[PDB]
RNA sequence: UCAACGCCGGGAACCUCACCGGGGGCGACGGCAAGGCCAGGCUGAAGGUCUUGCCGGCGAGAGGAGGUGCAUGGCCGCCGUCAGCUCGUACUGUGAGGCGUCCACUUAAGUGUGGUAACGAGCGAGACCCGCGCCCCCAGUUGCCAGUCCUCCCCGCUGGGGAGGAGGCACUCUGGGGGGACCGCCGGCGAUAAGCCGGAGGAAGGAGCGGGCGACGGUAGGUCAGUAUGCCCCGAAACCCCCGGGCUACACGCGCGCUACAAUGGGCGGGACAAUGGGAUCCGACCCCGAAAGGGGAAGGGAAUCCCCUAAACCCGCCCUCAGUUCGGAUCGCGGGCUGCAACUCGCCCGCGUGAAGCUGGAAUCCCUAGUACCCGCGUGUCAUCAUCGCGCGGCGAAUACGU
């Protein structure tokens, strides 16, 4: 049995922070971890009009919101979930967990 | 006997959406449970944290 | 425009000015020494100055 | 989704904090932080003056924590009041703070000079102030102050400095004061110094 | 006028709505019962008001898609991604003011090199941020399948070719970090400088390519019909909620487009080959109905796992052979459908018929320098239903000039 985890984060500072944390988790024990692999980053665009009239020529706005995506195996054994759920994570990164 | 002033409750049609922070009705973004208009979207986004990164 | 900057041109002259034996007619031992002296986080920036005083050196070495 | 529950949650923090802008307009209000926790979601308010909010009575802090579960649909809320530090580094405050002396009668060039001179006796390298309005007479006009050094246009703007717009509501028109300030630990990319 | 006219994200059946025809509701606070319902009348329909009974115990103000963009704020277009706007000390002038910020060369650039009663600083430009293209390290699932092994199927000649599973991550791809290009090397020009034009190797050359950020000011430029806001106004209403119409009305003038006038083609039947994006009462494979539009079940998917999705132009063969035609599709009749409370005014699709102008276009005028223009089709926004539109994606792929 294995747990698999998914993170995704708007800052990757955060992102490698908790990665790191558990890569440190997983290496003081010996147990084998695959990753972090990096999925393709989703992006939301919205394009808009400036003028908040129809006179002048048109002029266009594109924001963008960037989300990154990790995911991580980690060979689910005691140790490893207790020292692991114990990570304080950034408010700034959401984190899912679930066993094969 | 006081309900010749309630409207009625729409499921489609521009009077069925307002702006959550102004309250016009026609021009709505609407992507991703957005409702709001693209007047104040252009104007609150960083708040929300898109950026232009073009 | 291959104009380089009055802050590049200075900081070249500056650098010249002392650790004047440090550089010498090769881009990349002027690169290194660039990045060893001062802390510039441009690569660009870095290699123009590093080119300038590449030419530095030469017009030095000839004379004028 | 989590992408929709991400956005409806952001959106509703923006409510609030508009809603919070305009209602403890003089405790003066910098900024928000919410927390949901299994513990009992909480709000952190900053603010430069916590008596306008706590002081010697708690009916703001129970009428507010009311008013976030029963308008904004918080569920179990509680608040937590801050103290804000460098509230003269701010842009937002200080543009408020103008707009209250504008109010209060005080002639707009001596309230923006001694501004000026506040914010620099305190730790800045530049400071710009543009107020637009009806100063003088019926025909509006606008006024620019400034001192030290700023970086008006490109991403070092849109990161290094802080910026602040305000509405003074006078008796006879709106008047719309925009700061900029620029704080003391900031660097630009074309100054490198050298061993 | 540029800088109005597929603009107000303005693809309006109701709502949107601000217009027309009618109906009904609205007075916190200050002083001198309110209200509610079975049946039938009035009524487009209505305990809306009436018959019947019975339950129940005047100022001022909110609001205003009403006036004033020439009372304002905020935000946008154009001078203009132009290269300009200033300060300190000194100097020349009685003074307003000047110099610096001028001259020569150079640059995309008030960008630089020299000379100068000027010497030095600041905001703008550049630096900065994003993506594309070549290389190295890390990582190997939901992404990849080459060599390895073990099964199954089929052909021609035992040579081959396919589909799975084990198992790999090698290649592709994905995404974090880092290197690489700097007129650096060699020549001529410029003056010996600032720089310019050529060769080399190179993935990439001369700010590599394409974008974002747009200065002091000024335009009484546009917006009070996106929100905020003074003054005036309506306040029994111009406030706000239903029911029907209109913005879709048409002798005409104009702009931006789509389809065409055919062979550098039309039709029939076969053969190929993308990318960007999106997806909960949403995308829907798979099976069965129906000539088609469509209808009934239903796996999986909260999306590197499933779906939208075997795109068109293009190639092959057959008919047509220069003709108002097997060119062209307007307009109209009959019938069958889907969305929606409601398709007449006023929606989209399908089949059989019908078959209007149009034979390359005067004066005049427009966009474009490289994977760019022409040509071809898909995604998304608006959306219950509706794309000849906007914003983007790829496929095929030029001709000329390196000037004035
Ligand atoms: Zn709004």
């Amino acid at each position: 049995q294995k747990a698999r985890i998914k993170l995704a984060s708007t800052n990757i500072k955060a992102l490698n922070e908790v990665t790191d944390q558990i890569k440190q988790i997983a290496e003081r024990t010996g147990v084998r971890m695959s990753g972090p692999i990096p999925l393709p980053t989703k992006r939301i665009r919205i394009t808009t009009r400036k003028s908040p009239d129809g006179e002048g020529s048109a002029t266009f706005d594109r924001f963008e919101l960037r989300v990154h995506k990790r995911l991580v195996d980690i060979e689910a054994d005691e140790r490893a979930m207790r020292q692991i759920m114990r990570i304080r994570v950034p408010e700034d990164v959401t984190i899912e967990i679930e066993l094969i | 006997k006081a309900d010749y002033n309630k409207r009625k409750p729409r499921k489609f049609g521009k009077g069925a959406r307002r702006c959550m922070r102004c309250g016009q009705y026609g021009p709505i973004i609407r992507i991703h449970g957005l409702m709001l208009c693209r007047h104040c979207f252009r104007e609150v986004a960083p708040k929300l944290g898109f950026k232009k990164y073009e | 425009g291959n104009i380089k900057q009055t802050f590049i041109k200075r900081t070249a002259r500056e650098l010249f000015d002392r650790y004047p034996d440090k550089f010498t007619r090769d881009f990349e031992h002027n690169k290194k020494m660039v990045a060893e002296l001062t802390n510039v986080t441009s690569k660009t920036i870095r290699n123009r100055i590093a080119g300038y005083i590449t030419r530095l050196v030469r017009m030095k070495e000839e004379g004028k | 989704a989590i992408e929709r529950y991400f956005i409806k949650e952001g959106v509703k923090e923006m409510l609030i904090d508009e809603f919070l802008e305009k209602e403890l307009r003089r405790a003066g209000y910098g900024g928000l932080d919410i927390k949901k926790t299994p513990l009992g979601t909480k709000v952190t308010i900053f603010a430069a003056n916590p008596g306008y909010v706590i002081g010697r009575g708690g009916r703001r802090i129970r009428e507010l924590t009311r008013i976030l579960e029963k308008q904004f649909g918080l569920e179990n809320p509680q608040i937590e009041v801050e103290e804000i530090k460098n509230p003269y580094l701010n842009a937002k405050v200080q543009a408020v703070r103008l707009a209250q002396a504008l109010e209060r009668g005080i002639h707009f060039r001596r309230a923006a000079y001694s501004a000026i001179r506040a914010i620099m006796r305190n730790g800045a390298r530049g400071v710009e102030i543009r107020l637009s309005g009806k100063l003088t007479g019926e025909r509006a006009k606008s006024v620019r102050f400034y001192q030290g050094y700023l970086a008006k246009v490109g991403n070092p703007a849109e990161t290094l400095v802080s910026r602040g717009y305000a509405q003074a509501q006078l008796k006879l028109g709106v008047i719309g004061v925009k700061v900029s300030i620029m704080p003391p630990d900031a660097k630009l990319p074309d100054e490198i110094e050298i061993k």
